[PDB]
């Protein structure tokens, strides 16, 4: 699993999402204090990792993209501050048993930010 | 309006319409072989028996603009047919990129690419685009959640084009929307209890029905403008119509006229209506509904003939008693019959052949024998109906009308 | 890897000669052979030296039947 | 009452029927021929009939082996115009030249049975050219052809 | 002639006997070839039925 | 050391050290692909029921096979002059073959064989398209089919149908796999032969040469009209 | 025909008698070849040249 | 590249070069174009897999040529580096041959995998 | 045709009809198009939604 803010975008109101990897290409995206579960997003493949990025949109609005990866070396980017919808498909170049993908140079799920505009 | 009757051993699984405006309507068909079978309608006949060049065909599908013909085969091929050649010429196009497990169903996108489902669990996406770059290879793969404890098959797959999405049914009864463009699921609903066979949807994409062997028919509806401007279906409602099966399902949709229709195992028809499915009425047909009779009587002897496929049998009135009948084996298929007054000679007719038989009534039994006629054994025979004890009349499937034991003048029609 | 290399160009040598070996040589023919025929009769019948003629040398080795 | 298209090199034959034009496009089936009936309904009308240069031969190939709208059937639209006649194409492909100024065309289905009795017997009647003539031109067309499009 | 009548049935009916090395077979009519399609593939026909009625949708 | 004459004059069995299969030459003095060559004053050229696709029909015996000594033949299928060599040697110098191909990676040798010998003619053009060479020639006595494609059936049907004279030969060889796998070779090619005798080819013989080729057949017949 | 030949065959590739009696008793197997009158073999100099 | 037939899709490179891997760790293949031929030659190679990715894919469609010959399955995949790091070396990899054995471990995937490559011939 | 329930969410978007006969029925109320809820078998007594309006809890006679 891994835990990341996620943003209501018709209020500001911010709360946790646990992302659960499951198995088909499934991520389990889930409320990190209630428990339930929010939305899904399926990958084509055996999905190995994920990784959670943030961009900022305005004053106080953020969007929440999930990057997971297939073995193979196929990457899906999905926005999931609307619905856990496809917005990039990428492929990367080389790789054939792909185990970690990471972000960094921002805000990731472990140099996390304290307050809503540090992301 | 007409019905085109195959013989023993003979099925029909899948078929498909043709019109190109301002030519006929053709019909193509696949039966559980090798070939595909397109039918004039005239006669009744098939006129074409095109044999796909791989293997057995599970499904078929029709191009939008209707000038090429998937046939999706049971060794994992997916053979183009060309079409537009004018009625009744058909020729091989190109047989699309190869895999292993058979493909069960079949659509297209456009005229540029074809989506199949197939029974290792997948669905595929070629593209059949002619004069592009990747033409026949297969682009894109998707695995639908599998059954833990069975095999699943995808049966149902349709393109819906308002959105851009493909909806696919498979056995586990759950009933998937993806994404065309980046070839990836939008969302699933575990709807049905078992298998999904046939699902269908209306003309601009706010509702898609789907039904199965759990009997029930569920619809799925995209109407709201929050639902078309977020690309949400909703399971919106669910109904119990019909008896065993829903094997086959379709939708008509224009300005006087919104139905679905669908038929199952159980061998009624029913109608219901699109935009008002969970509200709406519907309609349970007769199963059969005798347009073309399969019994007459004959008031001396009190006795009555019946032929079902390839058989024929006779009874009299007393109680009742089974006195004499013709499975005939000779023949394959069967069609219209009619008995002399005075019950002496029966004459079977279907559209190849037709054949007279002399009764002699035994007692407890009849004595039949055929009376060799070759211009009868050589004449295709619609209606038969005796002017005398021995004249009849033949109505010929080729627009004859003879007179035997000869020929009607007969005025033409404006067409 | 230098008795490697001699038994794989033993290997080789008794490969090419394995190879234009058998190339010349003949094997007999062992294929379903299917004639097709006319109504019943012709089937019934016993196909009369449609191609043996002989029944006795040239019927039942196909490498070289003959017509004399 | 009709022509009919036929090509065996640079060399094409316009060559015009013995009976109506109704006659050769509806029938066809009464040649059946030994040698004499091809040698009674054939008749050779127009032989533009060129010779084993290697620019004539591979140009009327590449309009064989494309739509058929040559130098050498402009010449055969001139040497037929006289009612605007019913001719016959070989291919179908052929509909430029086949339909393009006055010249009713026809190329379907018996059009095949008789390009095969004419096909059958064209060097026996139609030139004044042999087997092995025919033969040693076809192959020269055809070895440049080859060394044409497959590349030496 | 209770025992063997399906017997004398398929022996007269069936084609294609074997001659020696060879096998004779008839060719078909144009007549049933060109009024009927040709017969299911029993297999892929009792796959699907049987697909559709397997146990593990408890049919009744 | 003792040659032998088959049912066609141009194919010969070499008896002796090796009782083998042979035809002539037309080649003067030389091989064109390594096959063995016999004397006997007169030269004579080995073919190989493995390396060629006629021969092996021929070694499980085709009474009439209609490549015969006083013909022109057409073979859509060859790629190469390893076998249509041999059937410039069975025709002789009195006739022509057409080997039409459409790979032109092979073609090279095959035009290479055809500067050798007058008897071989070359197309370079798919055979699905013969209008592409109507031009080129007429009136074969014996079309010859090897394409390993989907629609053999199709192809040698246009071809038969533009170049074939009435009550001429057909031999088509069928690969069961470029049609059907994972089905037996018996259903293939009844299928086949019905996919056949739908045009106007009335099939007189298929057998299923096994020695030499896994899961083919050679089919004869004859083209009625 | 040398196109479809690799290029450890196209290294010892004059050298044959050499190679094959070198293989045939387990000695050590040439490095040049034919191709040791290519130039740049000429312009190296040691076991430099074998590489 | 248009001349590099049959190309593989994505589910069967990537059990073809998942197959590549395993192989590699049971020291089963042969890395390289001329190894390749060499095992081409010898009768020792079970399939071919090539790269659709070097910039002459001339130094490549040779091995295709007698592959025909021997009726050898071979097959294209997109990336010569994924190749490279299939096979497990630090380099990228333009042809890989797996050999062949009778006691292998992974005999079952060799033939599953060279039963999908020659569907598609 | 008896209804013991309604709720609304936040939006006003949706709306639950627990009728007494044991269904529920949300209307998307800018189109009036519903959708039926049946698993209560008896009469449904209690409806709520989320503050999102995606989730809906309801209770009846059984005690679930």
């Amino acid at each position: 699993f891994k835990v990341a803010h996620l943003q209501n975008s018709q209020t500001n109101s911010v709360h946790g999402i646990v992302l659960l990897q499951g198995n088909n290409g499934w991520i389990n995206i889930l409320h990190s204090t209630s428990g339930l579960w929010l939305m899904g997003c399926k990958i084509e493949g055996v999905i190995t990792d994920f990784c959670i990025d943030y961009q900022p949109i305005s004053r106080g609005k953020f969007r929440t993209i999930l990057i997971a990866v297939n073995a193979y070396g196929e990457v899906w980017e999905f926005d999931l501050n609307k619905n856990g919808h496809v917005i990039r498909r990428w492929k990367d170049q080389g790789g054939v048993g792909i185990t970690k993908i990471q972000v960094g140079g921002g805000t990731t799920t472990t140099c996390p930010a304290l307050q809503i505009s540090k992301i | 309006e007409m019905v085109i009757e195959g013989g023993k051993d003979r099925s029909i699984e899948g078929l498909c319409w043709s019109n190109v405006n301002g030519e006929s309507l053709r019909l193509f068909s696949i039966g559980g072989s090798t070939v595909v079978t397109e039918w004039d309608l005239a006669t009744g006949l098939p006129l074409r028996n095109y044999d796909c060049n791989s293997g057995v065909i599970w499904s078929i599908s029709i191009n939008d603009s209707q000038d090429k013909l998937s046939v999706g085969c049971d060794n994992g091929t997916v053979v183009l047919i060309d079409i537009s050649g004018g009625p009744g010429v058909l020729e091989h196009d190109t047989i699309l990129m190869r895999q292993e497990a058979r493909v069960l169903t079949l659509a297209w996108k456009k005229d540029d690419f074809v989506i199949g489902g197939c029974s290792d669990g997948r669905i595929r996406i070629w593209s059949a685009q002619k004069n592009d770059e990747n033409m026949g290879r297969l682009l894109h793969t998707m695995k639908v959640d599998k059954a833990k404890k069975e095999s699943t098959l995808v049966w149902s797959v349709i393109y819906l084009p308002r959105t851009d999405q493909i909806a696919s049914g498979d056995s586990t009864g759950s009933i998937k929307f993806w994404d065309f463009q980046f070839a990836t699921l939008n969302q699933s609903f575990k709807a049905h209890d078992a298998d999904v066979l046939c699902l269908t949807t209306d003309t601009d994409n706010n509702y898609v029905f789907s039904a199965g062997v759990d009997r029930k028919i569920f619809q799925f509806s995209q109407n709201t403008n929050k639902s078309q401007k977020n690309n949400r279906w909703v399971n919106s409602s669910n109904r119990l119509l019909h008896g065993n099966d829903i094997r086959a399902i379709c939708a008509y949709q224009s300005k006087g006229a919104d139905f679905l229709v669908s038929g199952g195992v159980e061998k009624t028809l029913v109608i219901n209506s699109l935009t008002s499915f969970s509200n709406g009425n519907y309609r349970k047909m007769p199963t059969v509904e005798p347009y073309s009779k399969n019994v007459l009587v004959n008031k001396e002897q009190r006795l009555v003939v019946s032929w079902s496929e390839s058989t024929v049998k006779i009874w009299t009135m007393g109680n009742y008693k089974l006195v004499c009948k013709l499975t005939l084996k000779d023949d394959q298929n069967i069609s219209t019959c009619s008995l002399s007054p005075d019950g002496q000679v029966l004459v079977v007719g279907r559209p190849s052949t037709t054949k007279v038989f002399h009764l002699q009534p035994v007692g407890n039994k009849l004595k039949v024998t055929k009376l060799d006629n070759d211009l009868l054994l050589r004449t295709s025979t619609k209606l038969v109906k005796f002017i005398d004890n021995s004249k009849i009349v033949i109505c010929s499937c080729e627009d004859d009308v003879f007179i035997v034991d000869q020929e009607v003048e007969l005025l033409e029609v404006t067409s | 890897t230098q008795d490697s290399n001699y038994v794989r160009t033993l290997r080789q040598i008794e490969l090419k000669k394995l190879e234009k070996g058998a190339k010349q040589l003949m094997f007999k023919s062992s294929g379903n052979h299917t004639i097709f025929v006319d109504s019943r009769e012709k089937m019934n019948e016993f196909t009369p030296e449609k191609f043996f003629n002989t029944t006795s040398e040239m019927v039942n080795r196909s490498e070289n039947r003959l017509t004399k | 009452y009709v022509l009919t298209e036929t090509s065996a090199g640079y060399a094409l034959l316009k060559a015009s029927d013995k009976k109506i034009y109704k006659s050769s496009s509806l029938i066809q089936d009464l040649d059946s021929s030994d040698k004499v009936l091809k040698e009674f309904k054939i008749a050779a009308f127009s032989k533009f009939n060129s010779a084993a240069n290697a620019l004539e031969e591979a140009n009327s190939i590449i309009e064989g082996k494309v739509s058929s709208q040559l130098e050498k059937l402009l010449e055969e639209i001139k040497k037929d115009k006289k009612s605007t006649l019913i001719v016959s194409e070989t291919k179908l492909a052929n509909a430029i030249n086949k339909l393009g100024l006055n010249f009713n065309v026809v190329s379907d289905a018996v059009t095949l049975d008789i390009y095969r009795a004419i096909k059958e017997y064209l060097p026996e009647l139609l030139p004044g050219m042999s087997d092995n003539d025919l033969s040693k031109m076809s192959l020269g067309l055809a070895h440049s052809i080859g060394r044409h499009k497959l590349k030496f | 002639i209770k025992t063997k009548k399906r017997k004398t049935l398929k022996n007269l009916r069936k084609d294609s006997v074997k001659r020696g090395k060879f096998r004779v077979q008839l060719l078909s009519t144009t007549q049933d070839s060109k009024t009927l399609p040709p017969k299911k593939e029993s297999s892929i026909i009792r796959s699907k039925d049987r697909w559709l009625n397997r146990k593990a949708l408890n049919k009744g | 050391v003792v040659i032998e004459p088959h049912r066609h004059a141009g194919v010969y069995i070499a008896r002796g050290k090796e009782d083998l299969l042979v035809t002539k030459n037309m080649a003067p003095g030389e091989s064109v692909y390594g096959e063995k060559r016999i004397s006997v004053k007169v030269e004579y050229r080995v073919w190989n029921p493995f390396r060629s696709k006629l021969a092996a029909g021929i070694m499980g015996g085709l009474d009439e096979l209609f490549i015969a000594p006083g013909k022109k033949v057409l073979y859509l299928g060859a790629a190469s002059g390893t076998s249509v060599s041999h059937v410039s040697d069975v025709v002789g110098p009195e006739g022509v073959v057409y080997a039409v191909e459409f790979s032109h990676r092979p073609g090279r040798e095959l035009i290479s064989m055809a500067k050798k010998r007058p008897n071989i003619i070359p197309i370079i053009e798919d055979a699905r398209h013969p209008q592409k060479y109507r031009m080129l020639i007429g009136m074969v006595d014996c079309v010859f089919a090897d394409v390993a494609q989907p629609d053999q059936a199709r192809i040698i049907a246009l071809n038969s149908h533009m170049f074939l004279k009435d009550q001429g030969g057909v031999v088509i060889s069928i690969k069961a796999n470029c049609i059907d796998s994972t089905v037996d070779a018996e259903t293939v090619f009844a299928r086949e032969v019905q996919k056949l005798r739908e045009e106007r080819i009335k099939p007189l013989e298929q057998l299923t040469l096994e020695p030499y080729e896994r899961d083919h057949c050679i089919v004869v017949g004859r083209y009625m009209r | 025909s040398l196109a479809k030949s690799p290029a450890s065959t196209i290294q010892i590739l004059g050298a044959e008698k050499a190679l094959f009696r070198a293989l045939k008793t387990k000695h050590d197997t040439p490095k040049y070849g034919l191709l040791y009158h290519a130039s740049l073999v000429g312009q190296a100099t040691g076991k430099n040249k074998g590489k | 590249n248009p001349k590099a037939f049959p190309l593989a899709d994505a589910a069967l490179t990537q059990q073809i070069l998942d197959v590549v891997q395993q192989a590699a760790n049971l020291r089963q293949l042969k890395k390289g174009a001329n190894e390749a031929t060499k095992t081409l030659n010898r009768g020792i190679s079970e399939f071919i897999i090539m790269a659709a990715d070097c910039e002459p894919i001339e130094i490549l469609l040779h091995l295709p040529l007698l592959c025909e010959d021997k009726n050898v399955p071979y097959v294209f995949v997109p990336s010569r580096v994924a190749l490279g790091r299939a096979c497990g070396v630090s380099r990228p990899v333009i042809a890989a041959s797996i050999t062949t054995n009778d006691a292998s471990a992974i005999k079952t995937q060799i033939y599953a995998v060279k039963d999908k490559i020659e569907t598609l011939l | 045709r008896y209804v013991s329930s309604m709720a609304i969410d936040n939006m006003g978007q949706q709306l639950a009809v627990g009728f007494a006969s044991g269904v529920i029925s949300i209307v998307s109320l800018a189109d009036l198009q519903i959708r039926l809820l049946k698993w209560h078998i008896d009469s449904v007594l209690s409806l709520s939604f989320s503050h999102d309006g995606s989730y809906l809890l309801s209770g009846g006679w059984e005690k679930v």
